């Protein structure tokens, strides 16, 4: 596949895809830093329903694509979203979710053709 | 979703 066949298999698959942006920060941060990160999630929410047509799900556990304030690895082990994605790597045949942190979903989103 | 489609472009 070329990155031109690759960006429009995505699009296919986007259309038909739902979308959860957490609410969680897996870190001690400052109000400067969640502030940040916070600008950064409502860009990518806005990229997803209006640029790329996904549903916006308030369900993480009814998405296809998870949109993280940091790195899975990052969340405590009590965390709801870490206990689901622990669960998920457990079963081999379940129904596979994604789970970006917001930097891999803002490299993806660029590579898409919407450059933030 | 399909785990055959990459996030990282060819
Ligand atoms: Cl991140
Ligand atoms: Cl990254």
């Amino acid at each position: 596949l070329s990155k031109s066949s690759w960006r429009q298999e995505w699009l296919a698959n986007l259309k038909l895809i739902s979308v959860s942006l957490v609410d969680e920060f897996p870190s001690e941060l400052s109000d400067s830093d969640r502030q940040i990160i916070n600008e950064k999630m409502q860009l990518l929410k806005d990229i997803f329903a209006n640029n790329l047509k996904s549903a916006i799900s308030n369900n993480f556990r009814e998405s296809d694509i998870i949109i993280l304030k940091g790195e899975i690895e990052d969340y405590p082990m009590s965390s709801e979203i870490k206990i689901y994605y622990n669960e998920l790597q457990n079963k081999p045949d379940a129904k596979k979710a994604r789970f970006w942190s917001f930097m891999k979903t803002q490299r993806f989103v660029s590579n898409m053709g919407f450059d933030i | 979703l399909s785990t055959e489609l990459s996030t990282e472009p060819p």
